[PDB]
């Protein structure tokens, strides 16, 4: 019944975009033929899903999804656990250093070097990778949504995909040992947080101690 | 163009219209008394 | 106050970067704030290139020369501006800034260039945190290099005088 | 990798016209400004940008500037594949790889 | 002659419609007649108490005349009460909610398109009843068997008899739309969630006399292709309309069941906007 | 204060997420707290006897 | 900037067909159009005039809280720029309309950061406003010449007077009704959720809010007129006291008919507010009348300010008697969201906010500047303002009764109206 | 202070009488009761007006006639010492600035820049107040 709730719940809501076979209307939406069940649960999960994008509530409820995901697979796919659920920490990994070499090399070139966001050319850009899980980046680096290259499976590794989502999982969670984090840039921050905190209270400190006319 | 503070003096204020009572003085008569007419 | 702020500020956090690597990169860029006009000069300025025979001169060029240009005339000032106003006295007593109406308004016009070449060095991060296009930041600081520092200028000039008054 | 739906929009440098495996192109990574990695790869778009000055390149017209402090198009390299299936180099470039100098590119 | 004394408005296919267009030609004469007046008063100060000629003392310095004050504060007041009166009379007619209809749509909006349902006929002629609703819904939209469903390249097309008492009950998906028929000289704005928002989504006619191809088109302001959601109503005869029921129940869109009964099969006072 | 901190405080590095620190991330920001505002109080004093006697 | 916008619009309206223009653009465009005319041109238009005026006119030196007043400046000023600078944003401006209505401002629907700048440029401009209008109000009670009564100072001292209350009484409401939508929008924070009553909740708070502002913008107008008409008619002002009390019942009448703004969402008590407005149109029908009655029988001379007023009177009659015919709920049933109300509160805004703010100009500039303006120049303006609006604005009632509902950015050629 | 008390009181009575009158009409009559916006709106309206009408009565019955109060005044009657009234000061628009600061850090949702704003304002609002109370160095 999974494939029937499927179609009904694609005819409402997916076939005015993509059309009545999925084969993608030429000026609304794509074909999804060769996509899987992980761009179905990627794309509606994080809300940008039924769209006229940034993230935002999701509608359809961890079962209707399911039932989508199901339906357009039938005619990549995500990750379970042995009793059904969708896989949350089972997916990381052991080996940090290996997925900090391979974020740096692959994914920090438009995110950061800690997974804040990044300015794209002419309007769009890469956002946070704080508020994503670890299903849906394992999704998102399957399936390669809008601007992002699509990273198959053969040619990046299940290991080492498990092993950059737990090292994104650390560089986004952890606490700083050095005092207030100035947002995860580099000295821009820093240079304002001088100019506004050190120097002014040094030339108050000035004001009060020297006299004026 | 008034000064700053606006003023250097001040009429009698009698009605509403205190500038025209006092650029013409020989019309107060004439303005309380057919001022009721209709 | 340098101790309280190297205690509850964190800067450089060289650990959360890696070593470095020739095949790696990431979005970040802008030295330390007295480099950052070098840096914007570097970003905003236009790809102008000379080939002649067997031989290239690409644009980065542009960008020593002015920093040159720049060196030079720093030092040079004194000198300059006796020349210019044939004043060869001794001086003890200071001036008011409002007083001197030119230089003042020289002053602030070199400020508002270093502004604008230290905003644009940030193009990357005003165009993620404030929602700006890319390609408008460029464009931006391009333009206001040009057209802001005389018109902060002339009104450093009005406004000195009206201080005067 | 270029979708087979549109390999008709590419450009073909006058002297790299068979430098392309069917929808492989396998352009340099060293930008002409000032040798940052020019990594950042829009696929939708088909525009490589480097995170240093901000400079542009279209994937589809021989990887040609098109926007910022960059002037000169990066380096194409040849590739074809072997008796056995894998990817391999058809060649050496034909142009110095990285920022210019006196002698040349 | 009424015509250019109406201002533009459409000759009512509907009783309503038809009450409400004398209720505005009344209003608009009244009106004119109200302007011509001030309008001439002003005219006459402006052309003959102009004459500030060559001669002049004052003129006379007069500023009160507290019984014709009153008298103007009195009139007005009468000739809006009359307004008042018969406003209430034609809304409330217009408002009538009979308890038995004949025909009941189930009309949904979405971001820039329509959706018809066909949830009830029941003829008081005894010629036809059909109950089409549909547990489908497995939660404030209603779902049917027989549905008319809009496309950017399909101009949605409902089809209704002629002389029947129809019922619309409006709901919306996402946002606020609207629901005009200019024929019909009336307009409701179609709700996310009526109930929740203490609002009536149901409103009758009591017959369409005239039959054809009328227009309609969205009233609100709900995004990007506001403009491009009309939509067509058909009325046609009946027995034609008992034959395109019966064409359609057995599975036939929109277009074959109309071609079927000899009519146009796609809309014929609109066009899909090809800039979409 | 600054002398016993230095002395006494949990100061290795234990970043991760089993048993969540809290500790470790306190250990230079208490450090330049008390330092900072040792000497600081010590400004302020010499500077208000300065300008009272 | 704004009649820029309205020109666009209209260049793209002319010609069937989206010729230069996209959808989106069309929309921003009539939105920040109707955003900028009516909150950053007519409401701090009033307090000009008022700052202009006022204390010259109750005998005083100064208002009661001079660097208020420059506050109130500058607040306006640096919100206005804040709202109008999201056009730089890569979405644009905001785009849903200057009603801003109920699920539409939501952050699934219009997800740009043009509405968020939208939002904050008008809660510090409305600070702005609220802090001028107590200003005025401590003004007038405050300082006074030592021989002015109350019922001895002008008309538009009494007006300003009100319109400031009304200030006080509209705007800390729309100020709350908009940090509730940034809660909502920054926070989600279900308060204009329609699985509540979100929906009505919005648009009752909005209209409570914006038909007192459409008053606060005609009543120091009036008053303008009121000041203008006597002196080129040599006359005194017919029924001075009865203005006062017409003043005074508009005032309060204005804060009880909000809901006639939402006829046709099947959720307002419709007899109660369309009595409501139909007793709101006598007072302005006495104001008219003694404006007339001051100048009959004078010995009037047309000069700029005047023939400025006696435009304003024209459009201003023809735009209430299209209002007073658009407060039946049964006509509003069909003539609703049509070209037939923006030719309505065009008419109205035009009359009251151009043609007295012109008379107002003419007539007072030599006292700000001693210079006079010239006369040919402005009956040149005059007349090319009066055949251009009319020329523009007449034919829209005919257009929105046959069926043209407003902020259509395209149409079709087999549509009427081209 | 008569003629402002007695119109801030008609204020006052027409508001109470449409807000009860609108309470009612709409408990009874109307779909789902009362309406509960427009209510709370009318029932603090008329709490605005009553609360300045009762400020202004209350000063009034305290007080003897002012010569703005009565006709048949002399301009000597007024003749004397007004209050205080501040020449040219420079921090208005260095609040607006702050406010403004403040405003875009909240449409751009940046803690940081909200912070600083905050900051700003008091700072500013700080030198507004004290700038006429401020005494001389005291070295
Ligand atoms: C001087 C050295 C500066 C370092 C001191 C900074 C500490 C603050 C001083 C203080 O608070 O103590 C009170 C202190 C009391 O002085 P005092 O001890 O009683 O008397 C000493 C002298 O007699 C007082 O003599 P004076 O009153 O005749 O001269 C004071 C002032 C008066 O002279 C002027 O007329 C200044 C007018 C210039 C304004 C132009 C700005 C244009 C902006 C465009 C937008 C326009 C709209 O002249 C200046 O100092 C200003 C020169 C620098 C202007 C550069 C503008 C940068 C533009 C960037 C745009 C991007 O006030 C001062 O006199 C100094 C105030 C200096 C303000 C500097 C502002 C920083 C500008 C950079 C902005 C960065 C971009 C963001
Ligand atoms: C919401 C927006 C809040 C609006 C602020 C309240 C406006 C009330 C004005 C009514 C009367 C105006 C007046 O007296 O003019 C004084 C003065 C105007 O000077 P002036 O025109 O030359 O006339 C001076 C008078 O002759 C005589 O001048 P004076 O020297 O005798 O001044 C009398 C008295 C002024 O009498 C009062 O009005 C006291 C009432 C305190 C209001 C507290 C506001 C609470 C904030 C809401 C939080 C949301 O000043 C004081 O003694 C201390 C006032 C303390 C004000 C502190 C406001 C806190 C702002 C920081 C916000 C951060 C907290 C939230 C996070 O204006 C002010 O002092 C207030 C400035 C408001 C800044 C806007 C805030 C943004
Ligand atoms: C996001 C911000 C980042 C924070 C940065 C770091 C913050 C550290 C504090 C800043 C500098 C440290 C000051 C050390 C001196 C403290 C000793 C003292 O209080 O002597 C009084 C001292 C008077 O000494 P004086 O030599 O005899 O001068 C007498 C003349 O009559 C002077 O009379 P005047 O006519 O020349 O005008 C007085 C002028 C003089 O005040 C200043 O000049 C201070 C501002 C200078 C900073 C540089 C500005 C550059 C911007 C461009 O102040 C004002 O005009 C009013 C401004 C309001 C100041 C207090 C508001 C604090 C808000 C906190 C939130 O005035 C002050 O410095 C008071 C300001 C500091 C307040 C005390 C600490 C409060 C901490 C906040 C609690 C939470
Ligand atoms: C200054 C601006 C202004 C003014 C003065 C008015 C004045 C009036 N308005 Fe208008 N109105 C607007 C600005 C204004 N309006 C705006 C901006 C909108 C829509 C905004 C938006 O949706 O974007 C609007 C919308 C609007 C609607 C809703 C239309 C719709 O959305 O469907 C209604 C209906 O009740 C209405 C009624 C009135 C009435 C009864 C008056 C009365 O004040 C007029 C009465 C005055 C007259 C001049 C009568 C003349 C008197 C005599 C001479 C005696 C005549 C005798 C009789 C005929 C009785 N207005
Ligand atoms: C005081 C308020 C006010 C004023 C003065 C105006 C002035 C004008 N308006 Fe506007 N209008 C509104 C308030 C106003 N309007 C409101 C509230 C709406 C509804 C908004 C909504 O839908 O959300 C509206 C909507 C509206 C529409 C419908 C848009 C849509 O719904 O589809 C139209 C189109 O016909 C229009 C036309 C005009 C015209 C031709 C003028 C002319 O009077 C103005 C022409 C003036 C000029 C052309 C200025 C001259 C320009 C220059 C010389 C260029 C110089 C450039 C620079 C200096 C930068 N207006
Ligand atoms: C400036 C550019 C053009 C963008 C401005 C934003 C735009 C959308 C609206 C401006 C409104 C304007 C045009 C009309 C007038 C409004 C009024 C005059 C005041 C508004 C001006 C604004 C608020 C000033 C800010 C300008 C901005 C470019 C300065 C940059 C400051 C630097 C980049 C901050 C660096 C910085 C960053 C980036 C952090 O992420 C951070 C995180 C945690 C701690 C600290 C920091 C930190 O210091
Ligand atoms: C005499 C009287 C009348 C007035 C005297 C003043 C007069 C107007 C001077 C004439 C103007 C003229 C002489 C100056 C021309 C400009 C200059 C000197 C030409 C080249 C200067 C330049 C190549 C040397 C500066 C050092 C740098 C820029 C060389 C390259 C360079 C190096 C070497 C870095 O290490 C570096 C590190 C980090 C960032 C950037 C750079 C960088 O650009
Ligand atoms: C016409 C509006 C529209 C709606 C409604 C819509 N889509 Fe999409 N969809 C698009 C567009 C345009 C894209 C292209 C990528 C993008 O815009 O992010 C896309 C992309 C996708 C993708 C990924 C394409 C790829 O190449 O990986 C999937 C999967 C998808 N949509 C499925 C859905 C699902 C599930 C729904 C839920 C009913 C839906 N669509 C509704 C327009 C729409
Ligand atoms: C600049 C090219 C680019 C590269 C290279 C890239 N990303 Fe992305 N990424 C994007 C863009 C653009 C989006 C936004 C997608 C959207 O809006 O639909 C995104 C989205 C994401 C998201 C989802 C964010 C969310 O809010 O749910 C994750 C997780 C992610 N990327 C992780 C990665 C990882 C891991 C890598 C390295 C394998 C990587 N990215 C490499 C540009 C890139
Ligand atoms: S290094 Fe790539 S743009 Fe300068
Ligand atoms: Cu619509
Ligand atoms: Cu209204
Ligand atoms: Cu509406």
């Amino acid at each position: 019944a999974l494939l029937r709730t499927g179609k009904q719940l694609f005819d409402t809501s997916c076939v005015s975009c993509h059309g009545a076979n999925l084969q993608g209307v030429p000026d609304h939406g794509p074909s999804l033929i060769g996509v899987g069940e992980a761009a179905v649960y990627f794309q509606v999960s994080t809300g940008r899903m039924p769209a006229m994008a940034p993230r935002k509530d999701p509608i359809f409820d961890e079962a209707q999804i399911d039932a989508i995901g199901a339906y357009v697979q039938a005619n990549p796919t995500v990750v379970r656990n042995p009793d059904g659920s969708i896989a949350t920490q089972s997916l990381r990994g052991n080996d940090l250093g290996r997925g900090g070499d391979l974020f740096r090399l692959n994914c920090a070139s438009c995110h950061n070097f800690t997974g804040k966001g990044g300015a794209l050319s002419s309007g769009k850009y890469a956002p946070d990778l704080a508020p994503a899980n670890e299903q849906q980046i394992l999704t998102a680096m399957l399936t390669g949504p809008q601007n992002m290259p699509k990273f198959s499976n053969r040619q990046l590794s299940f290991e080492a995909k498990k092993d950059i989502i737990a090292y994104v999982k650390v560089a986004t969670e952890a606490r700083q040992p050095g005092g207030y984090l100035l947002g995860g840039f580099g000295p821009a921050p820093e240079g304002m947080a001088m100019w506004i905190i050190g120097m002014v209270a040094a030339i108050g400190l000035a004001l009060w101690i020297g006299a004026r006319s | 163009p008034p000064p700053r503070h606006n003023f250097t003096e001040l009429p009698r204020i009698r009605s509403e219209r205190p500038a025209f009572e006092l650029h013409y003085p020989h019309m107060v008569e004439r303005m309380r008394a057919e001022a009721h007419v209709g | 106050v340098l101790g309280l702020m190297g205690g509850l500020l964190q800067i450089n956090p060289i650990w959360n970067l890696g070593p470095y690597k020739p095949s790696q990169v990431s979005a970040g860029s802008q030295p330390d704030f007295y480099m950052m006009w070098t840096e914007g000069l570097a970003r905003i300025w236009p790809p102008w290139e000379f080939y002649f025979w067997h031989h290239t001169i690409p644009a980065p060029v542009w960008v020593a020369v002015i920093m040159g240009l720049v060196f030079v005339l720093l030092p040079a000032y004194p000198f300059l501006e006796k020349r210019f106003t044939g004043d060869y006295a001794h001086h003890n007593l200071l001036q008011r800034p409002r007083d001197v109406p030119v230089r003042t308004a020289i002053g602030a016009m070199a400020i508002a260039f270093y502004m604008v070449l230290t905003l644009a060095a940030m193009n990357d991060i005003i165009a993620l945190k404030f929602h700006i296009s890319l390609n408008a930041t460029t464009w931006i600081g391009r333009i206001g290099m040009v057209i802001l520092p005389p018109f902060v200028y002339f009104i450093t000039y009005r406004w000195c005088i009206g201080l005067q008054r | 990798r270029i979708k087979p739906s549109d390999l008709g929009r590419v450009v073909k440098r006058k002297g790299q016209e068979s430098f392309n495996f069917g929808e492989f192109f396998a352009f340099t990574k060293v930008c002409s400004h000032l040798g940052c990695p020019s990594s950042l790869y829009e696929q939708q778009s088909y525009r490589i940008l480097c995170p240093c000055h901000q400079s542009q390149f279209d994937a589809l017209h021989f990887a040609k500037p098109i926007f910022g402090p960059a002037a000169r198009a990066l380096a194409q390299l040849p590739i074809t594949i072997d008796t056995d299936g894998y990817l391999v180099a058809n060649g050496d470039f034909v142009e110095p790889v990285g920022p210019a100098f006196w002698e040349r590119t | 002659w009424s015509d250019a004394l109406a201002l533009g408005w459409p000759t009512g296919i509907t009783p309503e419609a038809k009450l409400n267009r004398e209720l505005w030609i009344g209003s608009v004469i009244a009106s004119f007649a109200v302007g011509a007046i001030v309008w001439g008063l002003i005219f006459w100060t402006s052309a003959f108490h102009r004459k500030k000629a060559t001669d002049t003392e004052l003129p006379r310095q007069f500023g009160y005349n507290m019984p014709l004050e009153l008298t103007l504060t009195v009139i007005p007041f009468l000739i809006i009460s009359v307004l008042f009166y018969f406003t209430v009379v034609v809304q409330e007619r217009m408002m009538h909610k009979d308890p038995n209809p004949e025909v009941v749509i189930d009309v949904t909006a979405f971001q820039w398109n329509w959706k018809f349902g066909y949830q009830k006929i029941a003829f008081a002629d005894g010629s036809f009843d059909y109950d089409g609703a549909d547990p489908e819904r497995k939660t404030y939209l209603n779902f049917d068997k027989i549905e008319t469903l809009g496309t950017s390249s399909e101009i949605p097309v409902l089809v209704l008899p002629a002389g029947k008492r129809i019922e619309f009950v409006l709901n919306s998906a996402d946002v606020i739309h609207g629901f005009w028929v200019p024929e019909f000289l009336f307009k409701r704005d179609v709700l996310p969630e009526p109930k929740a928002n203490n609002s009536d989504n149901v409103f009758q006619v009591s017959e369409i006399q005239q039959t054809g191809a009328f227009v309609g088109r969205c009233t609100e302001m709900c995004g990007t292709f506001h403009a491009m959601m009309n939509f067509e109503v058909r009325v046609v005869e009946p027995n034609d309309f008992k034959a395109y029921i019966d064409q359609r129940n057995a599975g036939k869109t929109n277009a074959e069941a109309l071609a079927a009964i000899n009519q146009p099969p796609l809309a014929i006072t609109t066009e899909p906007f090809e800039s979409r | 204060a600054l002398l016993l901190i230095f002395l006494f405080w949990p100061w290795e590095f234990k970043a991760a997420d089993g048993e969540s620190d809290f500790i470790y991330s306190l250990t230079t920001p208490l450090y330049g707290l008390t330092f900072g505002l040792s000497i600081l109080s010590i400004a302020i004093g010499a500077v208000l006897y300065q300008k009272r006697f | 900037v704004g009649g820029l916008m309205a020109l666009f619009m209209r260049t793209e309206l002319a010609m069937p067909g989206l010729q230069f223009l996209s959808n989106e653009q069309f929309n921003q465009l009539f939105t920040m159009h109707g955003t900028v005319m009516l909150l950053f041109y007519a409401t701090p238009i009033v307090f000009g005039f008022a700052n202009l005026v006022l204390p010259l006119q109750i005998g005083a030196p100064d208002v009661a809280f001079p660097r208020l007043n420059a506050l109130s400046f500058w607040l306006f000023l640096f919100g206005a720029l804040i709202a109008i600078a999201g056009f730089i944003t890569p979405g644009g401006a905001a785009d849903f309309g200057w009603t801003a209505y109920s699920p539409l401002t939501d952050a699934i629907h219009s997800p740009g950061a043009g509405g968020d700048l939208w939002i904050m440029g008008l809660a510090v401009g409305g600070l702005g406003t609220i802090l001028g209008g107590v200003n005025m109000i401590t003004t007038v009670v405050c300082m006074r010449a030592p021989g002015m009564t109350m019922f001895r100072m002008p008309i538009f001292t009494w007006n300003i007077l009100v319109t400031s209350i009304l200030v006080l009484i509209a705007f800390p409401i729309l100020t709350a009704a908009l940090f509730g939508l940034a809660a909502d929008r920054h926070l989600g924070a279900h308060i204009y959720d329609p699985a509540n009553g979100g929906v009505l909740l919005w648009q009752h708070l909005f209209w409570f809010f914006g038909h007192p502002e459409v008053y606060i913008i005609a009543l120091p107008f009036f008053g303008i007129v009121s000041e203008i008409f006597p002196v080129f008619s040599r006359k005194p002002i017919f029924g001075y006291t009865t203005l006062i009390y017409a003043t005074l019942a508009i005032a309060a009448l204005s804060v009880a008919v909000w809901a006639h703004h939402m006829y046709a969402t099947g959720a307002v008590l419709l007899p109660f507010f369309s009595f409501m407005t139909f007793l709101i149109a006598v007072p302005t029908g006495i104001k008219f009348f003694n404006w007339i009655g001051t100048m009959w029988k004078g010995q009037l001379t047309f000069e700029t300010p005047m023939l400025f007023s006696v435009g304003f009177l024209i459009t201003f009659l023809l735009g209430g008697l299209s209002g007073v015919l658009l407060a039946s709920p049964p006509l509003d049933f069909h003539v609703t969201d049509s070209y037939f109300v923006i030719a309505h509160f065009h008419y109205v805004l035009f009359g009251t906010i151009v043609f007295a703010t012109y008379a107002g100009i003419y007539f007072w500039f030599p006292k700000m500047t001693g210079r006079l303006l010239d006369e040919r120049l402005g009956k040149l303006h005059f007349w090319l303002t009066f055949i251009g609006f009319h020329t523009t604005f007449l034919v829209q009632h005919w257009l929105g009764d046959e069926g043209m509902p407003r902020r259509y950015a395209d149409y079709l050629p087999t549509d009427g109206f081209t | 202070m008569h003629i402002e008390a007695r119109l801030f009181e008609i204020l006052t009575a027409f508001f109470a009488l449409a807000a009860v009158v609108y309470a009612v009409l709409t408990a009874m009559f109307a779909t789902g009761g009362v309406e509960w916006a427009g209510t709370t709106a009318l029932v603090l309206t008329t709490g605005l007006t009553l609360i300045t009408g009762t400020f202004f009565r209350f000063v009034a019955r305290r007080l003897d006639t002012r010569p703005e109060d009565y006709e048949d005044a002399e301009i000597s009657d007024g003749a004397g010492e007004l209050g205080f009234f501040a020449p040219h000061s420079w921090w208005p628009i260095l609040i607006s600035l702050s406010f403004s600061t403040a405003a875009v850090g909240a449409a751009l949702w940046l803690p940081w820049l909200i912070a600083a704003g905050v900051a700003f304002v008091i700072t500013s609002v700080c030198g507004l107040v004290f700038e006429y109370y401020w005494g001389p160095e005291k070295h």
